Formats: structure tokens, C-alpha cells, sequence
């Protein structure tokens, strides 16, 4: 059989190679995972674009080429965080996990995919500079050191009237105060502030209700939420896992059956059947981890948290 | 031949 060109990219890597034409998604995954030395695999997946212009997640069970993968050379893939923990502090154990979450989240905030207010964005920026350059040194980090760096969301630079050097001074002032903070600590402090942002870790889906009004369905670690089309920060209606008895779809109709037997089922419409299938898969994947983290840590996890306790110690 | 799907959120709690 003729080999297929695949190119899985990490937030800070690029992995080009070939596999068997009749190879599963888990084989590609298990390969990417080992090449990179990632063990907390449960937060990740391989994202790809299809024939309709959608960015979904590779199914591990099926063959790579069978699930609608945009045909090209090489076959573009992206190793990314698919699930976000409820608390980054106690759930992202290893350094490689933390680094990958940091880069993806930072990339998303910078691209304006996740909203961030101006002051918070600057504070985030300084943690990013502290993480890249390390301790601020007046002698080496001479004025203009942050001129080649993209630090703020494009939309905060536009909504706020400050010159280029002024913004760089705001971030510099914060950088100075982070002295002593290691890279791992700096990225985690970044993620700690980022995880409280309204749009962080939310998977948005363009939907419509019975009437026809355009809405947004958001799927995250805690449940489902319906948003008004021009407001993706504040949910108009929320559905925590604890208030949902059942979730299902019928062609283009998705139904959320509440626990309260006196409340009406929430019904929405997706543009296509594939959307509803992906919506249910994500919900199940998030609820799965929601349950998993509420059950005692696996022997493997207990050991990783024990290994990180050592890699953070400064004693001989 | 079914273009449907369902998941029992409440029922999944095998915690018991």
C-alpha cells in the first residue's frame, strides 16, 4: 500500500512522518504522545479540518483517512488540548502539559478567540515575558526589549489609546515585580488567571432554536450553556452536569432533558447532523473527566504528583 | 440505520 504524508504539529513542535493507510487514530495519537513524552494524554487530541471547513477532533477508533479528513500533502494535524481541567493548579501535573496548555491558551487570548480585559491582558503579558526572558535585568533587558514580541490582544490595542512603547512600559513595570519566578511558575500563574476568563475552555457551536433565532451553544468542563449570538461571555441559560438527566440528538435536533421533572426540555438545532454528533461526543468527554476527577487518583496520577513534588524541591 | 444518539448524564454516575 502507498504511504500517506502526515504532519502533526504541537504548540512548539512539528512532527512529519508516515504511517499505514489502514491505521487507527489511536495509533497516530499513541505515536505523537510518545515522541513528545506526554503522559497526561486525557486532555489532548488531534484537531483537523474537513471537507466542509469545520475543525473537529480525530476519532481514535476509526482509520485516519476514513473520517472526513481534508485530502492534501501532507495530511495536516494539530496536537492540542481538547479538554480543560477545572483547576489548572492541581490538574496539570507535568511540565510538558503545562507548557502546551500555556502556549495554546496564550495563543487563543492573543488572537482574540478568548476575551480578556486590558488590565488583565497586560498582567498576563508580563507573566509571558517573565516566562520567556526570566528575571528582569536592567543591564541586559535594555529599553525596546519587548518591541519584537506580540504581547497584547489585537482588540485591546485597538480599544486603548497608548503608543507602542507605552504598552511595553506597562508590561515592563509588571515584569520587574515577578523577579524570582521560575518558568514553570510563571506559565502556571498565567494559566491561573486565564482559567477564570469567561470564554476559557468553552467549545462554541453556532445553533438556532425552534423559532429560528441564532444562538451559541457552549460546551465546557462544567456542562452546556446557551448564548445570545452577540454575547459569548454571559450564558442566557446554563446546564451544569448536575441539572442534566439526558442529552441527545435526532438528525438536526438536539434535546437537553433537565433533572427537574417540572422544567421543559431545551431544544436547539444544529446546521448539520455531524455537528450534533460532535456536540454529544464532547459533552460525554467532558462529563467523563468531570466524573474521573471526582474519583480517587489513579496509581499513575498519584505517582506523577509525587514526581512533581521532587522536581520542585531545591534540596539535595 | 439510525441518525440519532443519546447519552444518560444522570445514569453515568457509577460512583454508587
Amino acid at each position: 500500500p502507498k504511504p500517506i504524508n502526515v504532519r502533526v504539529t504541537t504548540m512548539d513542535a512539528e512532527l512529519e512522518f508516515a504511517i499505514q493507510p489502514n491505521t487507527t487514530g489511536k495509533q497516530l495519537f499513541d505515536q505523537v504522545v510518545k515522541t513528545v513524552g506526554l503522559r497526561e494524554v486525557w486532555f489532548f487530541g488531534l484537531q483537523y479540518v474537513d471537507s466542509k471547513g469545520y475543525s473537529t477532533w480525530l476519532k481514535l477508533n476509526k482509520k485516519v483517512t476514513q473520517q472526513d479528513v481534508k485530502k492534501e500533502n501532507p495530511l495536516q494535524f494539530k496536537f492540542r488540548a481538547k479538554f480543560f481541567p477545572e483547576d489548572v493548579s492541581e490538574e496539570l501535573i507535568q511540565e510538558i502539559t503545562q507548557r502546551l496548555f500555556f502556549l495554546q491558551v496564550k495563543e487563543a487570548i492573543l488572537n482574540d478567540e478568548i476575551y480578556c480585559p486590558p488590565e488583565t491582558a497586560v498582567l498576563l503579558a508580563s507573566y509571558a515575558v517573565q516566562a520567556k526572558y526570566g528575571d528582569y535585568n536592567k543591564e541586559i533587558h535594555k529599553p525596546g526589549y519587548l518591541a519584537n514580541d506580540r504581547l497584547l490582544p489585537q482588540r485591546v490595542l485597538e480599544q486603548h489609546k497608548l503608543t507602542k512603547e507605552q504598552w511595553e512600559e506597562r508590561i515592563q513595570n509588571w515584569h520587574e515585580e515577578h523577579r524570582g519566578m521560575l518558568r514553570e511558575d510563571s506559565m502556571m500563574e498565567y494559566l491561573k488567571i486565564a482559567q477564570d476568563l469567561e470564554m476559557y475552555g468553552v467549545n462554541y457551536f453556532e445553533i438556532k432554536n425552534k423559532k429560528g433565532t441564532e444562538l451559541w451553544l457552549g460546551v465546557d468542563a462544567l456542562g452546556l450553556n446557551i448564548y445570545e449570538h452577540d454575547d459569548k461571555l454571559t450564558p442566557k441559560i446554563g446546564f451544569p452536569w448536575s441539572e442534566i438527566r439526558n442529552i441527545s440528538f435526532n438528525d438536526k435536533k438536539f434535546v437537553i432533558k433537565p433533572i427537574d421533572k417540572k422544567a421543559p426540555d431545551f431544544v436547539f438545532y444544529a446546521p448539520r447532523l455531524r455537528i450534533n454528533k460532535r456536540i454529544l461526543a464532547l459533552c460525554m468527554g467532558n462529563h467523563e473527566l468531570y466524573m474521573r476527577r471526582r474519583k480517587p487518583d489513579t496509581i499513575e496520577v498519584q505517582q506523577m504528583k509525587a514526581q512533581a513534588r521532587v522536581d520542585s524541591s531545591g534540596a539535595a | 440505520r439510525r441518525r440519532t444518539g443519546t447519552y444518560g448524564v444522570l445514569a453515568a454516575w457509577r460512583r454508587l
